[PDB]
């Protein structure tokens, strides 16, 4: 199924995922696509900050849900 | 079609902000070459081996045709792998990442693929100079 | 050849046709998304007697994604590092598709006019710029003479 990832920045990528995919498993996919390493990834869905040990289905994240990627703000 | 300079700046970011595995590090050999031709790299020995617990310092030459053409690697720190010349330290152009090399490859993938040959797909602990022994 | 978006082509052409005062930008024959750029150091600034070289590249997803820019001429500035990299809001969070190449270059020129050590890219430079401001202005004016092409 597909889900979207928005970010305070500007990007808005789409991911091919599975209801059973864990959060960690999702952070990885975000890496391959944008190059961002997981240990710096913060994910939020519908008011909830996601935890690595849980699946997408645990969070009731179904197709077309939009996750928000929180990245530590850089300087200019 | 991304110009060499910008591809390099792209990899420079990842290298300086550490966006990569802790086993490897890469960056400019010096902040004066505006062309970013010379780069230094590092690979800490794989765990449980003669390699285990040691930092390998390498030299990466990103030529004017990088990344269309692979870069030139060379072990600074003395070491003893096969694909590397026993006297110079150059990583032979036949090494799978060097040959086969594709634009999509990066100094990151290079160092990793190079760190795999370590821990030697076997036990090949050869016997290392380790120490401050340098090529 | 691999076509070019109507957007780029129109911008490229208008940069020559209706050039930004004190600034030039033209593409590489073998890469029309790659531009050679020169910007005159603002008048009255520490970089007034020089002409600075920069290069710029338009990414595929441009204009949704901001263009890439960096200085080639070595310059002493709190917001420009040893590799010519620039830290400017328009190139990042504030990028918008409404903006264009000319706006960006204008902005980089503006940046030379009024530095900002408080949100630096080169902290060593920035520190000199806070600790001893007039002295930094002098280092910059010197570096301009040393590394920039002299304004005719």
């Amino acid at each position: 199924m597909q889900i979207f990832v928005k970010t305070l920045t500007g990007k808005t990528i789409t991911l091919e995922v599975e209801p059973s995919d864990t959060i960690e498993n999702v952070k990885a996919k975000i890496q391959d696509k944008e190059g961002i390493p997981p240990d710096q990834q913060r994910l939020i869905f519908a008011g909830k900050q996601l935890e690595d040990g849980r699946t997408l289905s645990d969070y009731n994240i179904q197709k077309e849900s939009t996750l928000h990627l929180v990245l530590r703000l850089r300087g200019g | 079609k991304v110009p060499r300079n910008f591809r390099l700046l792209e990899e420079l970011e990842k290298g300086e902000k550490g966006f990569g595995p802790e086993s490897c590090s890469y960056g400019l050999a010096d902040s004066d070459d505006i062309t970013m031709t010379k780069w230094n790299g590092t690979i800490l020995g794989p765990p449980h081996s003669n390699h285990e617990n040691r930092i390998y310092s390498l030299s990466i030459d990103c030529g004017p045709n990088y990344p269309d053409s692979p870069p030139k690697v060379t072990f600074i720190s003395k070491i003893n792998l096969p694909c590397v010349n026993p006297t110079t330290g150059e990583v032979q152009t036949d090494f799978h990442t060097l040959r086969d090399w594709k634009r999509a490859y990066t100094m990151e993938t290079l160092l990793l693929d190079l760190r795999k040959e370590m821990a030697t797909p076997a036990n090949k602990k050869l016997r290392q100079p380790k120490e401050g022994e340098t090529f | 050849m691999a076509s070019l978006p109507k957007r780029i082509i129109k911008e490229t052409e208008k940069l020559v046709s209706d050039p930004v005062p004190g600034i030039t930008a033209e593409p590489h024959d073998d890469n029309l998304r790659y531009f050679q750029v020169t910007i005159e150091g603002p008048e009255q600034s520490p970089y007034e007697d020089g002409i600075f070289e920069l290069e710029l590249y338009l990414p595929d997803d441009y204009p949704m994604e901001a263009p890439k820019v960096r200085f080639l001429t070595k310059i002493y500035h709190p917001n420009i590092d040893r590799l010519g990299r620039i830290s400017l809001d328009v190139l990042k969070t504030n990028w918008s598709p409404a903006l264009q190449i000319r706006t960006v270059l204008l902005s980089i020129q503006a940046l030379l006019a009024s530095p900002n050590p408080n949100d630096p890219l080169a902290n060593d430079v920035a520190e000199d710029w806070i600790k001893n401001e007039q002295g930094a202005k002098a280092k910059a004016r010197e570096w301009t003479k040393l590394y920039a092409k002299k304004k005719p």
